[PDB]
């Protein structure tokens, strides 16, 4: 979406997370914004001694290269359970004689 | 918890916001280099202000971070390049008057105007004046007068200022826990921690001096040739046993001898290789020559480039109201933003230079995946070297003939190639004399081995015996020769150009035996050399995570610099110089002076 999502002044809207204490299980949405505690001293909820905000903005600009421009990703996952399986898929038809 | 994790977190952050800040700073820079407007000056200033402020804050807070208990051998480089105590050790007032004294000295250099006698109106800034007089006139009196005026009106003003600045730099170096400021710059080459591949701060002194001594006969024959040409031109002003005049070398500092090429050419009947009229005939522009060089890089297997190159970088002179610099430079705006600045003109020099900065583009691209403080070469001399290797390799007439610049009917001749070799000797070999002179001179000056009252006199002895340059007009301690140089007016290490000159020939030879070239080294091309292209990629893909000694061992297998390629590439030139000088005196005397 380099044509659209890249604005000249900088699309400072969206966020990445880069520091986390541990990994995450598949398929859960975590919205924790607590300051990462890299050092042994407490963060006290503010940036400081080995303490930084885990979320930083994209800061996209049109000048960015192909490998840095925004990309929209959609993941479709199918789940089959003990249900009559409503969503099936299209069925064709032909003229009758 | 251990400190290594804290260091990793901090360095990752530092990379993040540092690359961000550098991105917008370079965006403003590429704004300015194409438009001259005041708010652009303002926002460059304040963006650099945040740059410096946050860098200083991070460096100060990381100064407390030690080095003993941090492993991985690469974070160590990050810490070493991030600590950077520098001049911040001393008091704030000391930094203040250091800043103002550097401002005053740089302004004095820039605002050094030479006014003609008996008319204080037609003053010259050396930008519109002597720069063309030296290259288009051969007047002894005018050159001598301008030389004396430049070394008198300028150096006398800041000779005590130069002494004070040198004392201040040595004092801050001593407070930096180094023996002297020369060692302070030598610390950039400090390499340790890996067995066998270490490098000391005194090894460079020894091997450079030994290599200079080995090369010395080549300079002796070159100086004899130049002196013989000088008697052929001015037999009434140069002694056959004395030293050459200072203002007859080709330039004021003795750096370039190319200005005498048209005077020192033995075979002027045969023109050199110049196909600018050819490309004018096909009406080639910057776009066409750049596509030519693009597929030339393709031929060595190097990949194409993205769109931002050509819908972001503008490659002409804007003229009209938009004012831009015409000094061609490749700008690394950071994080996939690569641009080129050049005013397009029809010239072979512009052709080779354009090859030069686009090779630099690939150079900077090579280490695009490294952490922020690692986006440079293992050393600094690799830069303008790797930039120029491909241009010099393509300078061979075979490459020009293949791509249509040179007609197939043009048979290669020994005279033109010997003329090219002599042009090289006057251009590239001529940089070494002033290089080692100034460089060793500053190493002995900053070591405290030269008395203050006998400084200027101490400048002359080796100048009369090593480089063989005798002053047309005697100079006392009032004069200040180094103050006349621009490259020291901004306080940069001059070793860079010597490293480039000595590394380059080794590089093209390495490429040649990588390409299995057969025959003379001066008839070797890097076209269709994809294996050497990928090997060079492997060489440049490291960055600043390993010693440059390992890079030299990777390219050819040597942990110490080799001067054999320099001799093998000029064996024909050496033989021709010997043949030419076999009927002329060899050597010079250090006692003769033109002023008696
Ligand atoms: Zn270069």
């Amino acid at each position: 979406s380099n044509k659209l999502d890249s604005k000249v002044s900088g699309n400072y809207n969206y966020l990445y997370r880069l520091f986390r204490k541990s990994n995450l299980k598949p398929f859960e949405r975590d919205i924790s914004t607590e300051i990462y505690q890299a050092g042994n001293k407490p963060c006290n909820g503010v940036a400081g001694f080995n303490c930084y905000f885990p979320l930083r903005s994209y800061s996209f600009r049109p000048t960015y290269g192909v490998g840095h421009q925004p990309y929209r990703v959609v993941v479709l996952s199918f789940e089959l359970l003990h249900a009559p399986a409503t969503v099936c898929g299209p069925k064709k038809s032909t003229n009758l004689v | 918890s251990t400190i290594e994790e804290q260091a990793k977190t901090f360095l990752d952050k530092f990379n993040h916001e540092a690359e961000d800040l550098f991105y917008q700073s370079s965006l403003a820079s590429w704004n300015y280099n194409t438009n001259i407007t005041e708010e652009n000056v303002q926002n460059m200033n304040n963006a650099g202000d945040k740059w410096s402020a946050f860098l200083k804050e991070q460096s100060t807070l990381a100064q407390m971070y030690p080095l003993q208990e941090i492993q991985n051998l690469t974070v160590k480089l990050q810490l070493q390049a991030l600590q950077q105590n520098g001049s911040s050790v001393l008091s704030e007032d000391k930094s203040k008057r250091l800043n103002t004294i550097l401002n005053t000295m740089s302004t004095i250099y820039s605002t050094g105007k030479v006014c003609n006698p008996d008319n204080p109106q037609e003053c010259l800034l050396l930008e519109p004046g002597l720069n063309e007089i030296m290259a288009n006139s051969l007047d002894y009196n005018e050159r001598l007068w301008a030389w004396e005026s430049w070394r008198s009106e300028v150096g006398k003003q800041l000779r005590p200022l130069y002494e004070e600045y040198v004392v201040l730099k040595n004092e801050m170096a001593r407070a930096n826990h180094y023996e002297d400021y020369g060692d302070y710059w030598r610390g950039d080459y400090e390499v340790n921690g890996v067995d066998g591949y270490d490098y000391s701060r005194g090894q460079l002194i020894e091997d450079v001096e030994h290599t200079f001594e080995e090369i010395k006969p080549l300079y002796e024959h070159l100086h004899a040739y130049v002196r013989a040409k000088l008697m052929n031109a001015y037999p009434s002003y140069i002694s056959p046993i004395g030293c050459l005049p200072a203002h007859l070398l080709g330039d004021m500092w003795g750096r370039f001898w190319t200005n005498l090429y048209s005077l020192t050419v033995p075979f002027g009947q045969k023109p050199n290789i110049d196909v600018t009229d050819a490309m004018v005939d096909q009406a080639w522009d910057a776009q066409r020559i750049f596509k030519e060089a693009e597929k030339f890089f393709v031929s060595v297997g190097l990949p194409n480039m993205t769109q931002g190159f050509w819908e972001n970088s503008m490659l002409t002179d804007p003229g009209n109201v938009q004012k831009a610099v015409c000094h061609p430079t490749a700008w690394d705006l950071g994080k996939g933003d690569f641009r080129i600045l050049m005013c397009t003109k029809v010239t072979m020099d512009d052709f080779l230079t354009a090859h030069h900065e686009m090779g630099h583009i690939q150079y900077d691209m090579a280490y695009a995946a490294q952490p922020f403080l690692l986006r440079n070469g293992a050393n600094e001399g690799f830069h303008e070297a790797v930039g120029e290797i491909m241009s010099l390799s393509a300078a061979t007439p075979k490459h020009l003939k293949s791509i249509g610049l040179l007609s197939p009917d043009f048979q290669e001749d020994n005279e033109t190639e010997i003329n090219f070799l002599l042009k090289q000797a006057l251009t590239i070999v001529g940089t070494l004399p002033f290089t080692y002179m100034l460089e060793k001179w500053r190493w002995m000056v900053f070591k405290g081995e030269i008395p203050k009252d006998q400084w200027m006199k101490k400048w002359w002895e080796m100048k009369r015996e090593i480089v063989g340059v005798v002053e047309p007009v005697p100079h006392d301690e009032t004069y200040c020769d180094p103050a006349s140089l621009f490259h020291v007016s901004n306080d940069y290490s001059f070793i860079r150009y010597y490293t480039r000159t000595l590394y380059q020939f080794q590089f093209q030879e390495a490429l040649c035996q990588a390409a299995k070239h057969e025959g003379p080294l001066h008839k070797c091309d890097i076209s269709n050399s994809t294996e050497a292209g990928q090997k060079l990629f492997n060489m440049l893909r490291l960055g600043k995570s390993e010693p440059w000694t390992l890079a030299l061992e990777n390219v050819v297998g040597a942990k110490n610099m080799n001067v054999r390629p320099l001799l093998n590439y000029f064996e024909p030139l050496f033989t021709w110089l010997k043949d030419q000088n076999k009927n002329s005196f060899v050597g010079w005397s250090t006692d003769w002076s033109p002023y008696a």
